[PDB]
Protein backbone atom coordinates (compact mmCIF):
# COMPACT_ATOMS: atom_id res chain seq x y z
CA UNK A 1 0.00 0.00 0.00
CA UNK A 2 2.93 2.78 1.31
CA UNK A 3 4.45 1.90 -2.28
CA UNK A 4 1.37 2.63 -4.04
CA UNK A 5 0.57 5.82 -2.07
CA UNK A 6 4.28 7.07 -3.29
CA UNK A 7 4.51 5.32 -6.86
CA UNK A 8 1.26 7.44 -7.81
CA UNK A 9 2.23 10.64 -5.89
CA UNK A 10 5.15 10.98 -7.97
CA UNK A 11 3.82 10.03 -11.31
CA UNK A 12 0.09 11.62 -11.14
CA UNK A 13 0.75 14.17 -8.89
CA UNK A 14 -2.42 12.31 -6.57
CA UNK A 15 -3.36 8.66 -5.58
CA UNK A 16 -6.48 7.31 -8.00
CA UNK A 17 -9.17 5.68 -5.15
CA UNK A 18 -9.92 2.57 -6.12
CA UNK A 19 -13.56 2.97 -7.58
CA UNK A 20 -12.52 5.53 -9.67
CA UNK A 21 -9.93 2.84 -11.38
CA UNK A 22 -12.95 0.21 -11.68
CA UNK A 23 -14.87 2.65 -13.33
CA UNK A 24 -12.70 3.53 -16.03
CA UNK A 25 -12.00 -0.12 -16.94
CA UNK A 26 -15.66 -0.87 -16.82
CA UNK A 27 -16.62 1.27 -20.00
CA UNK A 28 -13.36 -0.29 -22.03
CA UNK A 29 -14.54 -2.42 -24.81
CA UNK A 30 -13.44 -4.39 -27.62
CA UNK A 31 -13.36 -1.37 -29.79
CA UNK A 32 -11.50 0.66 -27.70
CA UNK A 33 -8.67 -1.39 -27.52
CA UNK A 34 -8.90 -2.07 -31.24
CA UNK A 35 -8.88 2.00 -31.99
CA UNK A 36 -5.97 2.35 -29.26
CA UNK A 37 -3.61 -0.51 -30.96
CA UNK A 38 -4.55 1.25 -34.38
CA UNK A 39 -2.83 4.13 -33.40
CA UNK A 40 0.12 2.88 -31.60
CA UNK A 41 1.09 -0.76 -32.34
CA UNK A 42 0.13 -1.37 -35.74
CA UNK A 43 2.85 -0.80 -38.57
CA UNK A 44 5.10 0.47 -35.98
CA UNK A 45 8.71 0.27 -35.30
CA UNK A 46 9.98 -2.66 -33.01
CA UNK A 47 13.27 -3.09 -31.01
CA UNK A 48 14.38 -6.10 -30.41
CA UNK A 49 17.31 -8.13 -28.06
CA UNK A 50 18.84 -11.58 -27.62
CA UNK A 51 21.40 -14.04 -25.94
CA UNK A 52 22.20 -17.94 -26.59
CA UNK A 53 21.67 -20.51 -29.53
CA UNK A 54 20.16 -18.10 -32.02
CA UNK A 55 20.81 -19.26 -35.65
CA UNK A 56 17.04 -19.58 -36.20
CA UNK A 57 15.83 -15.84 -35.17
CA UNK A 58 13.93 -14.37 -37.07
CA UNK A 59 15.37 -11.06 -39.23
CA UNK A 60 14.81 -7.69 -37.71
CA UNK A 61 12.35 -6.50 -41.15
CA UNK A 62 10.48 -9.93 -40.77
CA UNK A 63 9.63 -8.90 -36.79
CA UNK A 64 9.13 -5.15 -38.29
CA UNK A 65 6.41 -6.60 -41.28
CA UNK A 66 4.93 -8.98 -39.06
CA UNK A 67 2.74 -5.61 -36.95
CA UNK A 68 0.40 -5.58 -40.00
CA UNK A 69 -1.54 -8.10 -41.73
CA UNK A 70 -2.06 -8.51 -45.94
CA UNK A 71 -5.86 -9.93 -45.08
CA UNK A 72 -7.78 -7.59 -44.31
CA UNK B 1 23.95 -4.76 -34.62
CA UNK B 2 21.27 -3.95 -37.61
CA UNK B 3 19.29 -0.93 -37.85
CA UNK B 4 15.51 -0.91 -39.49
CA UNK B 5 15.46 0.43 -43.14
CA UNK B 6 12.90 3.25 -42.23
CA UNK B 7 15.40 4.96 -40.18
CA UNK B 8 18.41 4.53 -42.64
CA UNK B 9 19.99 6.84 -45.54
CA UNK B 10 19.38 4.34 -48.40
CA UNK B 11 20.48 5.91 -51.83
CA UNK B 12 23.56 8.21 -50.68
CA UNK B 13 25.49 5.33 -49.35
CA UNK B 14 25.75 3.84 -52.91
CA UNK B 15 27.40 7.09 -54.02
CA UNK B 16 29.43 7.99 -51.39
CA UNK B 17 31.65 4.89 -52.03
CA UNK B 18 30.53 5.14 -56.12
CA UNK B 19 34.44 6.14 -56.56
CA UNK B 20 36.21 3.33 -54.09
CA UNK B 21 33.66 0.43 -55.70
CA UNK B 22 34.75 1.89 -59.09
CA UNK B 23 38.11 1.26 -58.67
CA UNK B 24 37.94 -2.09 -57.24
CA UNK B 25 35.91 -3.68 -60.17
CA UNK B 26 37.47 -1.68 -62.89
CA UNK B 27 41.18 -2.56 -61.74
CA UNK B 28 40.11 -6.61 -61.41
CA UNK B 29 39.18 -6.50 -65.14
CA UNK B 30 41.57 -4.70 -67.24
CA UNK B 31 44.45 -7.00 -67.69
CA UNK B 32 42.32 -10.44 -68.13
CA UNK B 33 39.45 -8.49 -70.20
CA UNK B 34 41.10 -5.75 -71.98
CA UNK B 35 44.12 -6.64 -73.31
CA UNK B 36 42.76 -9.70 -75.22
CA UNK B 37 39.96 -7.79 -76.40
CA UNK B 38 42.36 -5.62 -77.89
CA UNK B 39 44.62 -8.11 -79.79
CA UNK B 40 41.36 -9.50 -81.27
CA UNK B 41 39.96 -6.32 -82.39
CA UNK B 42 43.59 -5.87 -84.24
CA UNK B 43 43.32 -9.31 -85.48
CA UNK B 44 39.99 -8.34 -86.98
CA UNK B 45 41.42 -5.72 -89.14
CA UNK B 46 44.87 -7.30 -90.38
CA UNK B 47 42.33 -10.08 -91.54
CA UNK B 48 40.23 -7.32 -93.51
CA UNK B 49 43.00 -5.78 -95.06
CA UNK B 50 44.33 -8.73 -96.71
CA UNK B 51 41.35 -10.16 -97.53
CA UNK B 52 41.15 -7.14 -100.13
CA UNK B 53 44.61 -6.79 -101.07
CA UNK B 54 43.83 -10.61 -102.42
CA UNK B 55 40.70 -9.45 -104.12
CA UNK B 56 42.73 -7.18 -106.53
CA UNK B 57 45.90 -9.95 -107.43
CA UNK B 58 42.99 -12.16 -108.75
CA UNK B 59 40.49 -10.35 -110.43
CA UNK B 60 41.44 -6.76 -110.74
CA UNK B 61 43.62 -5.70 -114.17
C1 LIG C 1 -2.23 -14.14 -69.99
C2 LIG C 1 -1.43 -13.65 -68.80
C3 LIG C 1 -2.22 -13.61 -67.50
C4 LIG C 1 -1.34 -13.65 -66.26
C5 LIG C 1 -2.07 -13.33 -64.96
C6 LIG C 1 -1.57 -14.15 -63.78
C7 LIG C 1 -1.72 -13.49 -62.41
C8 LIG C 1 -0.65 -12.45 -62.08
C9 LIG C 1 -0.64 -12.04 -60.61
C10 LIG C 1 0.22 -10.82 -60.28
C11 LIG C 1 0.30 -10.51 -58.78
C12 LIG C 1 1.32 -9.45 -58.40
C13 LIG C 1 1.36 -9.15 -56.91
C14 LIG C 1 2.22 -10.11 -56.12
C15 LIG C 1 1.96 -10.08 -54.62
C16 LIG C 1 1.88 -11.46 -54.00
C17 LIG C 1 1.16 -11.47 -52.66
C18 LIG C 1 1.95 -10.82 -51.57
O1 LIG C 1 1.94 -9.65 -51.32
O2 LIG C 1 2.68 -11.71 -50.90
C19 LIG C 1 3.01 -11.38 -49.53
C20 LIG C 1 3.63 -12.57 -48.85
C21 LIG C 1 3.61 -12.41 -47.36
O3 LIG C 1 4.28 -11.18 -47.01
P1 LIG C 1 5.16 -11.08 -45.68
O4 LIG C 1 5.96 -9.84 -45.76
O5 LIG C 1 5.85 -12.37 -45.50
O6 LIG C 1 4.13 -10.94 -44.47
C22 LIG C 1 3.39 -9.71 -44.31
C23 LIG C 1 2.23 -9.95 -43.37
O7 LIG C 1 2.71 -10.03 -42.03
C24 LIG C 1 1.42 -11.18 -43.69
O8 LIG C 1 0.06 -11.00 -43.26
P2 LIG C 1 -1.03 -12.15 -43.50
O9 LIG C 1 -0.71 -13.29 -42.62
O10 LIG C 1 -2.38 -11.54 -43.42
O11 LIG C 1 -0.76 -12.61 -45.00
C25 LIG C 1 -0.54 -14.01 -45.31
C26 LIG C 1 -0.32 -14.14 -46.79
C27 LIG C 1 -0.09 -15.57 -47.18
O12 LIG C 1 1.33 -15.80 -47.31
C28 LIG C 1 1.71 -17.06 -47.57
O13 LIG C 1 1.51 -17.98 -46.82
C29 LIG C 1 2.38 -17.17 -48.90
C30 LIG C 1 1.57 -16.57 -50.04
C31 LIG C 1 1.98 -17.10 -51.41
C32 LIG C 1 2.97 -16.21 -52.15
C33 LIG C 1 2.34 -14.99 -52.78
C34 LIG C 1 1.58 -15.27 -54.06
C35 LIG C 1 2.44 -15.24 -55.33
C36 LIG C 1 3.25 -16.50 -55.58
C37 LIG C 1 3.59 -16.72 -57.06
C38 LIG C 1 3.08 -18.04 -57.63
C39 LIG C 1 3.11 -18.10 -59.15
C40 LIG C 1 3.01 -19.50 -59.76
C41 LIG C 1 3.28 -19.51 -61.26
C42 LIG C 1 2.76 -20.73 -62.01
C43 LIG C 1 2.51 -20.45 -63.49
C44 LIG C 1 2.02 -21.61 -64.33
C45 LIG C 1 1.82 -21.23 -65.80
O14 LIG C 1 -1.54 -13.64 -47.43
C46 LIG C 1 -1.55 -13.58 -48.76
O15 LIG C 1 -0.82 -12.89 -49.41
C47 LIG C 1 -2.62 -14.47 -49.33
C48 LIG C 1 -2.66 -14.45 -50.85
C49 LIG C 1 -3.61 -13.39 -51.38
C50 LIG C 1 -4.68 -13.94 -52.30
C51 LIG C 1 -4.16 -14.30 -53.67
C52 LIG C 1 -3.59 -13.12 -54.43
C53 LIG C 1 -2.09 -13.17 -54.61
C54 LIG C 1 -1.65 -14.21 -55.62
C55 LIG C 1 -0.64 -13.69 -56.63
C56 LIG C 1 -0.47 -14.59 -57.85
C57 LIG C 1 -0.18 -16.05 -57.53
C58 LIG C 1 -1.10 -17.02 -58.24
C59 LIG C 1 -0.84 -17.15 -59.73
C60 LIG C 1 -0.92 -18.58 -60.25
C61 LIG C 1 -0.61 -18.72 -61.73
C62 LIG C 1 -1.03 -20.04 -62.34
C63 LIG C 1 -1.12 -20.00 -63.85
O16 LIG C 1 5.02 -12.65 -49.28
C64 LIG C 1 5.56 -13.86 -49.44
O17 LIG C 1 4.97 -14.89 -49.28
C65 LIG C 1 7.00 -13.76 -49.85
C66 LIG C 1 7.27 -14.22 -51.27
C67 LIG C 1 6.23 -13.68 -52.23
C68 LIG C 1 6.57 -13.81 -53.70
C69 LIG C 1 5.60 -13.05 -54.56
C70 LIG C 1 5.64 -13.38 -56.04
C71 LIG C 1 4.60 -12.59 -56.82
C72 LIG C 1 4.40 -13.07 -58.24
C73 LIG C 1 2.95 -13.00 -58.69
C74 LIG C 1 2.76 -13.40 -60.15
C75 LIG C 1 2.13 -14.76 -60.36
C76 LIG C 1 2.66 -15.50 -61.57
C77 LIG C 1 1.60 -15.86 -62.58
C78 LIG C 1 2.15 -16.58 -63.81
C79 LIG C 1 1.15 -16.74 -64.94
C80 LIG C 1 1.70 -17.53 -66.12
C81 LIG C 1 0.61 -18.03 -67.06
C1 LIG D 1 21.04 7.85 -68.03
C2 LIG D 1 19.80 7.17 -67.50
C3 LIG D 1 19.91 6.75 -66.05
C4 LIG D 1 19.32 7.74 -65.06
C5 LIG D 1 20.07 9.06 -64.97
C6 LIG D 1 21.50 8.94 -64.45
C7 LIG D 1 21.63 8.41 -63.02
C8 LIG D 1 21.60 9.49 -61.94
C9 LIG D 1 20.46 10.48 -62.07
C10 LIG D 1 20.30 11.38 -60.86
C11 LIG D 1 19.72 10.67 -59.66
C12 LIG D 1 20.55 10.79 -58.40
C13 LIG D 1 20.58 12.19 -57.81
C14 LIG D 1 21.53 12.34 -56.64
C15 LIG D 1 21.21 11.44 -55.46
C16 LIG D 1 19.84 11.69 -54.85
C17 LIG D 1 19.65 10.96 -53.53
C18 LIG D 1 20.56 11.45 -52.44
O1 LIG D 1 20.75 10.88 -51.40
O2 LIG D 1 21.14 12.60 -52.78
C19 LIG D 1 21.45 13.52 -51.71
C20 LIG D 1 22.76 13.12 -51.10
C21 LIG D 1 23.15 14.01 -49.95
O3 LIG D 1 21.97 14.33 -49.19
P1 LIG D 1 21.90 14.10 -47.61
O4 LIG D 1 21.53 15.40 -47.01
O5 LIG D 1 23.13 13.43 -47.14
O6 LIG D 1 20.66 13.11 -47.45
C22 LIG D 1 19.37 13.49 -47.97
C23 LIG D 1 18.46 12.30 -48.07
O7 LIG D 1 17.63 12.25 -46.91
C24 LIG D 1 19.14 10.96 -48.24
O8 LIG D 1 18.15 9.93 -48.13
P2 LIG D 1 18.29 8.55 -48.92
O9 LIG D 1 19.73 8.32 -49.23
O10 LIG D 1 17.55 7.54 -48.15
O11 LIG D 1 17.51 8.74 -50.30
C25 LIG D 1 16.72 9.92 -50.54
C26 LIG D 1 15.67 9.64 -51.57
C27 LIG D 1 14.62 10.71 -51.59
O12 LIG D 1 14.67 11.43 -52.85
C28 LIG D 1 13.82 12.45 -53.00
O13 LIG D 1 14.14 13.60 -52.86
C29 LIG D 1 12.44 11.97 -53.34
C30 LIG D 1 12.08 12.21 -54.80
C31 LIG D 1 10.77 11.55 -55.21
C32 LIG D 1 10.69 11.20 -56.68
C33 LIG D 1 11.57 10.02 -57.07
C34 LIG D 1 11.99 10.01 -58.53
C35 LIG D 1 10.90 9.56 -59.49
C36 LIG D 1 11.13 9.98 -60.93
C37 LIG D 1 10.33 9.18 -61.94
C38 LIG D 1 10.20 9.85 -63.31
C39 LIG D 1 9.20 10.99 -63.36
C40 LIG D 1 7.76 10.57 -63.16
C41 LIG D 1 6.75 11.71 -63.23
C42 LIG D 1 6.11 11.90 -64.60
C43 LIG D 1 7.09 12.22 -65.71
C44 LIG D 1 6.42 12.62 -67.01
C45 LIG D 1 7.39 12.93 -68.12
O14 LIG D 1 16.29 9.59 -52.89
C46 LIG D 1 15.61 8.97 -53.86
O15 LIG D 1 14.65 8.27 -53.67
C47 LIG D 1 16.19 9.27 -55.21
C48 LIG D 1 15.12 9.63 -56.24
C49 LIG D 1 15.65 9.81 -57.66
C50 LIG D 1 15.88 8.50 -58.40
C51 LIG D 1 16.57 8.66 -59.74
C52 LIG D 1 15.66 9.06 -60.90
C53 LIG D 1 16.40 9.18 -62.23
C54 LIG D 1 15.51 9.10 -63.46
C55 LIG D 1 14.47 10.20 -63.56
C56 LIG D 1 13.66 10.18 -64.85
C57 LIG D 1 12.95 8.85 -65.12
C58 LIG D 1 13.68 7.95 -66.10
C59 LIG D 1 13.42 8.27 -67.57
C60 LIG D 1 12.09 7.73 -68.09
C61 LIG D 1 11.01 8.79 -68.30
C62 LIG D 1 11.28 9.76 -69.43
C63 LIG D 1 11.39 9.09 -70.78
O16 LIG D 1 23.78 13.25 -52.14
C64 LIG D 1 24.08 12.15 -52.86
O17 LIG D 1 23.47 11.12 -52.79
C65 LIG D 1 25.26 12.39 -53.75
C66 LIG D 1 24.88 12.99 -55.10
C67 LIG D 1 25.78 12.55 -56.24
C68 LIG D 1 25.26 11.35 -57.02
C69 LIG D 1 24.74 11.68 -58.41
C70 LIG D 1 25.70 11.34 -59.53
C71 LIG D 1 25.19 11.70 -60.92
C72 LIG D 1 26.17 11.41 -62.05
C73 LIG D 1 26.33 9.93 -62.38
C74 LIG D 1 25.40 9.43 -63.47
C75 LIG D 1 25.78 9.90 -64.87
C76 LIG D 1 24.92 9.33 -65.98
C77 LIG D 1 24.96 7.81 -66.10
C78 LIG D 1 26.35 7.24 -66.30
C79 LIG D 1 26.38 5.73 -66.51
C80 LIG D 1 25.86 5.26 -67.85
C81 LIG D 1 26.76 5.65 -69.01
Amino acid sequence: VAEDIGRQMLAYGRRMPLAEFLKRLEVIDAEEVKRVAWKYLHDAEVAVAGLGPLFGMPQLINLRRATFWLRY
Amino acid sequence: QTISPYQLKFIYPFWHTFFARCWCKCSAYAWPWVWPGLITFGLVKKMNHDVEEDIRDHYWY
